[PDB]
């Protein structure tokens, strides 16, 4: 049946290629030979033999088989090399997840300066994302790596959550000892920065509020190596950490000790004028200092900008294939 | 889409290891021995008592699979632990669960790791992975138990005995292939029955339709007397076997 | 690691700017024109220009304006780069010593803003009160000119009207006040502010909004006897000050677009304004006095004076000497008559300022038989569209061959004497249904000439409407003689049929040599091309013969010669063909891992693939299977303009924005990952746009081979018509050139007090990084520049090292002896 994964082998797929590096194996881009579907295959090595198959995957196979949802990739089988015949011990070979294969990625748009967003555009974007992160974080899932990297988008303009091999299940009832340093740094909330340890479901809405910002600016918000250099970045716009503005702040480890050189008040509405009011409400409740009042997924989706968005109008994004080669004469 | 891990009763006397010549005696016990093998060894290294469950239901579900004559059963055991463990979130080094079971198993036991321990174990989870078919995410009854006794409204002492004593139920449900025949909705109720009947309790007062007889009928929808009452003598059968008797 | 040298072998040609002052002293009038990079300061004479002084800048030159502050004698020039290197600079001579002074200087880049269309704009109150500045969408920076502010700190007024065509500060006001033309989706309009500089905030405008033409394009600051504004379009001119509005549509500019304009009678009573076609038209304010004493604006008229060279920038400079700044073409200055010539021209030619144009592509041939490669460049646009010769002799001879049409690719046939060119025109849809060129070209005046009558996409049934007046490319392939220049002939593709690729080459077992084309069916509905075509000529006694064709599902961006196999890259596809016995194209192999096969180079059975994003991908051709094979790909998101193999393990690329990278196989094999993985090793930002890079060296081998300590030699072209070379170095070799930069660097002067480690670093909006694997060689051949204290502070406790001698020291003639052999290999 279609519920028996494991077995089904590799054969199956004519190999297109690589299309690029994952945690536990390299990931290609294969056809599927009996139906033409694409797909996309993760390689993992189990040969490590330290501490067996890979927890990262573990993770993906466990979660992604229970989210269903237009925003959440689909895990659509786990396929094998041809395992060594009635000798399991000798066996190394290595097992694929089979993905739904995504024309692009949001960084290799916005990287390859090939992609300009309009307004509707970003909205069309966010509203499916922050869907996407609401059936999540109403699973009580907690994605932990937001980043323009993991947001793979198909030409027809829809998009999917993808990379889940941080993820973990949030209970607000018990507070649980989580690892304090879980999202890239240009990405990561305050809190981590910090250092909580004991994160709320809202380090994933900072995150999509950065790529907010970045959709208008087409640069990453804040960008820096060092985490005390991030905190700074991201004081001097949403404020310094104060007592006032998140009354918590003094029970954090770091507070103390990581300190920006000031306390910068806040400049967002100031340094984003650009952007128009509706959205500019967003980011200034999405980029908040306290993890209490950071807004919600379902809030943003209730607000003035996403919550009159249809997506029936899926409005893709500009991707010039022709004449983008040639030079503006 | 996902797939069935349900059997009749009826269809374990046609188990792999029924058909190499093990007598249906036998195969329970390997069964209640690997179950309790998997509970004693997680408890000493601290596991959460979803991860003992998970470990165990990997493991009863496999021996539907593939005859204890071929898989030793502490082997099996220890690797559904260690994969466990990688699910639910309580992660152990393989070398540590090894070195547990060392002390919990005889020389004779321990023989079933073969030379190296290690290696048998790591060597199986692949075959671990690809019998439970990917499906690791498990449901269990003790999350059913809480979410429906938080329903009952009443003496706070009277629905604790009930819950502890039903709690216990589960544990020793574990032992048995019911894990293998109802979903664990059905097992919270059925241990909800059984200790209000051992207690002479009538849970029905505490639902929100007190004149409601067939109570569980609020929190698991289709199920008959007949499975829960099934379920009671199973469950009751493993006190009359043993020495043990019902808690109470 | 990789360790590579980049030098300039020939500077930025094209003219980005130009602007006439009193820079150098209050008397002279100085023409200043910017190049990529390059600042060159003229003095104008009654014969022409003389030549004062040229500097080089960290940086792309962006925005450079003369004012002159009161208290100052003379006028100071700002300049402000494109990566925000914003100064103020003057003149100054001590007799024979001539030196450019940094008064200001800072970096003016926002940590958070959204870079503006219609790029930096640049201007200056009439006041010289302060700087306006548009970087970007929503805001206005003010550098207010106060003689305090050494550094240049600004402030951002909130702008509402986020789209911003063209700005310009006006006159005749009693506040600073601004002028531009706005985009919302109501269309284009004109609006006005005033800046305070005490309050930090815009207040209501002299005069109202008014809604403009569609496409209006530039704003003209009206001097203070009309005052006001005039606003450019496609089909009309409109004056705006208050009350009054004047707008004249006169077919004439219809035609073509209008790039530029110039202000020729200080009173504002005339302007020069330039369109595309090269046609150069006067702009008269017909004044009007009326009894009150008052001036009044009565009317607008345009007169076509002639025809230059399509300019960028225009500059009236004095009596009838005008320079026509050109980046498509060569700079010119031409003499306006108040007398037409017989032909109806008042617009003579006076000199012609060789300018490379932009270089689509090139090749490398050793026509005179030579010890040394001459190179023929793809160069211009348009009615500039040229072929250029170029030979070293100390200055770089080069030939010009006017085309009149835009080259696009070149290719040397040796057996036949000849080189292949493709190229286009531009014809207009003619009252006729067909089309009519603008002017003749070389595609027209070829001495034979034929057309494709290629049945492949006759079967058509896919209508595209055609309305007078539009434009279309109409593709050629020129076959020109290698001694005469000659066109000989011409062949024209199909309608609507693009040629993209050219190569030369045998295939196969076939002795004969043809020129093959590959190329794509462009209709304007197509979002990607969906047919094309690789066609085989032969070029035969006077005719090129049509020898096969093969249809594709799509572009053939690029092809190259494979060891008797044609490798052709058709969109996402890379492709094998063999060559059979039937003369026909048959596949053999495909690979389908690429976004769009833009480029393509090999080198043995290795293929390197350059996409339009995820950078380079290094493709095996496995004999023994018949197959590709993925060696190693670059998962690094860039946009690739150009590429080049090395060496069999270091690739050369070039990126969109204007840098350079070097990927090496890892080379290592403990994982298989490794190996697929290639490392960036090599980091540098140009300043250039790289279309093409070739093998090949202009220097003639005095006699047998004589090597510095650069090994190999790629050439490339760029957009301004900068040419470069790259080559490679010993480990060190580069860490002694590394060490001295580093010397170099705070020893030199630089023009605006530029960073020279800063202009240099990799740099995408997303991304900066500091450069790696690359010495500046225009760096290092500065050295011999240096007066001798600078060059023995600079040897200062330097040692040498992983040779014979071990850690050497090093004197100042040591060093002048190393450098001017660097300066040799080009
Ligand atoms: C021909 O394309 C490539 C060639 C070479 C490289 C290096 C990259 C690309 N690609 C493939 C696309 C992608 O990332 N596709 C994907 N990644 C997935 C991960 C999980 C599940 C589904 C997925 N689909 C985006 C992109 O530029």
């Amino acid at each position: 049946t279609e519920s028996d994964w494991g077995k089904r082998c590799v054969d199956k797929f004519d190999i297109i290629g690589i299309i690029g590096e994952g945690t536990y194996g390299q990931v290609y881009k294969a056809k599927d030979k009996d139906t033409g579907e694409l797909v996309a295959l993760k390689k993992v090595r189990l040969d490590n033999e330290k501490e067996g198959f890979p927890i990262t995957a573990i993770r993906e196979i466990k979660i992604l088989r229970q989210l269903i949802h237009r925003s959440v990739v689909n895990m659509k089988e786990i396929v094998t090399d041809k395992q060594d015949a009635l000798d399991f011990k000798k066996d190394k070979g290595a097992f694929y997840l089979v993905f739904e294969y995504m024309d692009h990625d949001l960084m290799g748009l916005l990287e390859s300066g090939l992609v300009h967003f309009s307004e509707d555009h970003i909205k069309s974007f966010m509203k499916q994302l922050m869907e996407g992160l609401e059936y999540c974080h109403k699973k009580n899932f907690l994605h932990r790596d937001i980043k323009c990297s993991n947001i793979l988008l198909n030409n027809s303009g829809q998009i999917k959550l993808a990379d889940f091999g941080l993820a973990r299940l949030y209970n607000s009832e018990e507070s649980r000892p989580y690892t304090n340093k879980v999202i890239t740094l240009w990405y990561r909330p305050p809190e981590l920065l910090l250092g909580e340890e004991r994160y709320t479901p809202a380090i994933d809405v900072w995150s999509c509020g950065c790529i907010l910002g970045e959709l208008f600016t087409k640069k990453p918000i804040f960008q820096a190596n060092l985490e005390l250099a991030q905190l700074e970045l991201i004081s001097r716009l949403c404020g310094s950490p104060c007592p006032a503005v998140w009354p918590d702040v003094i029970r954090l480890p770091y507070f103390n000790t990581m300190k920006p050189k000031k306390q910068y008040r806040r400049r967002l509405r100031e340094e984003f004028s650009f952007i128009p009011s509706a959205a500019l409400d967003l980011l200034d409740h999405m980029l908040t200092l306290d993890p209490s009042k950071r807004c919600t997924a379902e809030q943003t989706l209730q607000s003035d900008f996403l919550k009159d968005v249809e997506l029936s109008k899926m409005a893709p994004p500009d991707l010039p294939h022709w004449q983008d080669c040639h030079e503006l004469w | 889409t996902k797939p069935c891990w349900y059997w009749d009763k009826k269809d374990l006397a046609h188990t792999p290891s029924q058909l190499e010549g093990l007598d249906p005696a036998t195969e329970a016990r390997y069964r209640r021995e690997g179950a309790r093998f998997i509970f004693d060894v997680g408890t000493r290294l601290g596991l959460h008592y979803d991860t003992l469950a998970t470990g165990i239901i990997y493991f009863h579900r496999f021996y539907m699979f593939h005859s204890f004559k071929q898989f030793p059963r502490y082997v099996t055991g220890a690797c559904c632990l260690f994969l466990a463990g990688k699910v639910e979130e309580t992660p152990k080094k393989c070398k540590d669960i090894i070195k547990t079971a060392r002390s919990l198993l005889n020389d004779v036991q321990f023989g079933q790791f073969g030379d190296d321990p290690k290696e048998e174990v790591m060597v199986l989870e692949r075959i671990l992975l690809q019998t439970i078919k990917f499906d690791l995410q498990v449901e269990h009854p003790y999350q059913f138990l809480l979410k429906y006794a938080k329903q009952l409204k009443g003496d706070k002492n009277k629905i604790q005995k009930l819950v502890q004593m039903a709690w216990t139920f589960v544990n020793d449900s574990l032992c048995t292939t019911l894990s293998l025949q109802w979903e664990p909705e059905i097992i919270a109720v059925a241990v909800m029955y059984l200790a209000g009947r051992l207690c002479k309790f009538e849970i029905q007062e505490w639902t929100s339709k007190p004149m409601y007889r067939r109570w569980w009928e609020q929190f698991v929808q289709d199920v008959p007397v007949d499975v829960l009452e099934d379920i009671c003598h199973q469950i009751l059968d493993l006190y009359s076997q043993g020495k043990q008797q019902m808690p109470h | 690691m990789s360790y590579n040298y980049v030098v300039t072998a020939q500077k930025p040609t094209a003219v980005n700017g130009c602007v006439t002052g009193h820079f150098t002293s209050a008397e002279d009038l100085n023409l200043l024109i910017a190049k990529n990079t390059r600042l060159e300061i003229y003095v104008v004479t009654a014969e022409g220009l003389r030549p004062v002084k040229e500097v080089g800048m960290y940086g792309k030159i962006a925005v450079m304006e003369l004012f002159r502050p009161k208290g100052e004698s003379k006028d100071l020039l700002f300049i402000l780069t494109a990566k925000y290197n914003a100064c103020i600079l003057e003149y100054k001579q001590s007799g024979e010593s001539i030196d450019i002074i940094t008064r200001a200087h800072g970096n003016v880049q926002d940590r958070i803003g959204r870079p503006s269309e219609t790029g930096i704009i640049g201007i200056i109150d009439p006041e010289c009160r302060m700087i306006g500045l548009r970087l970007y969408d929503g805001l206005f920076k003010v550098i207010p000119l106060d003689r305090d502010n050494k550094e240049l700190k600004a402030f951002n007024i909130r702008l509402e009207e986020l789209h911003v065509i063209d700005v310009k500060f006006l006159y005749g006001c009693q506040a600073p006040t601004i002028c531009f033309v706005y985009q919302d989706p109501q269309g284009r309009h004109v609006k006005t502010y005033e800046v305070s500089l005490r309050e930090k905030e815009f207040n209501k405008g002299p005069w109202k909004q008014e809604n403009v033409e569609a496409e209006a394009s530039m704003v003209i600051a009206v001097p203070e006897p009309f005052g006001g504004a005039i606003i450019i379009g496609q089909e009309s001119i409109t004056y705006h000050n208050g009350d009054k509005y004047l707008a004249i549509a006169p077919p004439i500019i219809k035609q073509s677009t209008i790039v530029c304009h110039n202000r020729v009678d200080p009173n504002g009573s005339r302007y020069l304004l330039g369109d595309m076609e090269g046609r150069l038209f006067m702009l008269l304010l017909e004044k009007e006095e009326q009894m009150d004493g008052t001036v009044t604006l009565k009317d607008l008229r345009v007169e076509l004076l002639g025809e230059t060279s399509i300019a960028e920038c225009l500059t009236y400079l004095d009596n009838g000497v005008v320079f026509v700044g050109s980046r498509l073409g060569d700079s010119q200055l031409v003499k306006l008559n108040v007398d037409s010539n017989e032909q109806g021209s008042y617009v003579v030619a006076m000199e012609t300022f060789t300018n490379l144009g932009p270089i689509v592509d090139m090749c490398v041939v050793d026509l005179e038989r030579q010890g040394q490669g001459q190179l023929v460049t793809c160069s211009g646009a348009f009615k500039e569209g040229s072929l250029r010769i170029i030979r070293n002799g100390q200055k770089l001879h080069i030939r010009t061959v006017p085309l009149y049409e835009s080259p696009r690719k070149i290719c040397y046939q040796e057996v036949s004497q000849c080189f292949g060119v493709l190229s286009s025109r531009i014809e207009v849809q003619d009252t006729s249904g067909g089309t009519t060129a603008l002017r003749p070209s070389a595609s027209t005046q070829a001495l034979s000439s034929s057309v494709s009558s290629s049945k492949l996409f006759s079967s058509s049934t896919a209508p595209h409407e055609t309305s007078f007046g539009e434009e279309v490319e109409v593709h050629n392939l020129l076959i020109i003689d290698q001694h005469t220049f000659e066109v000989l002939h011409a062949h024209q593709f199909l309608q609507n049929e693009y040629a993209l690729s050219l190569v030369s080459c045998k295939l196969g077992k076939d002795p004969n040599t043809y020129f093959i084309v590959g190329t794509a069916m462009v209709y304007p509905e197509e979002a990607e091309p969906k047919q094309g075509r690789i066609v085989v000529f032969q070029y035969s006694d006077g005719k090129l013969q049509t020898v096969a064709e093969k249809e594709v599902k799509g572009a053939v961006y690029s092809m190259v010669e494979f060891n008797g196999k044609l490798l052709a890259s058709i969109n996402s596809t890379v492709r094998l063909y063999e060559w059979t016995t039937e003369k026909e194209l048959r596949t053999e192999c495909n690979h389908y891992n690429n976004i769009m096969a833009l480029y393509l180079k090999t080198k043995g059975d290795f293929i390197l693939v350059g996409d339009l994003m995820r950078s380079v991908l290094l493709l095996a051709y496995k004999p023994m299977e018949g197959n590709f094979e993925e060696i190693a790909r670059d998962f690094n998101p860039n946009w690739m303009s150009a590429v080049e193999i090395l060496d069999d393990d270091n690739f050369l690329g070039a990126e969109n924005a204007f840098n350079l990278f070097v990927c090496q196989k890892d080379s290592a094999a403990t994982t298989d990952e490794e190996r697929q993985h290639l490392q960036e090793v090599g980091l540098f930002h140009l300043g250039e746009f790289v279309n093409v890079f070739c093998h090949g060296s202009l220097v003639m081998q005095n006699l047998g081979e004589t090597s510095t300590p650069t090994q190999g030699s790629v050439l490339f072209g760029t957009v301004n018509g900068m040419i470069g070379l790259v080559t490679s170095l010993s480990e060190s070799w580069y860490n002694l050139l590394l060490d001295m930069q580093n010397r170099l660097n705070k020893v030199i002067k630089s023009v605006g007090k530029i960073e020279h480690s800063f202009w240099r670093s990799f740099h995408t909006e997303r991304k900066t990084e500091p450069a790696t694997g690359f010495i500046d060689g225009d760096l290092i051949e500065s050295f011999l520049d240096i007066s001798r204290p600078k060059m023995q502070e600079v040897v200062a406790n330097l040692q040498y090292d992983d040779g014979s001698g071990m850690k050497r020291e090093a004197t100042a003639d040591d060093l002048i002896k190393v450098v001017e052999e660097l300066t040799r290999i080009h």
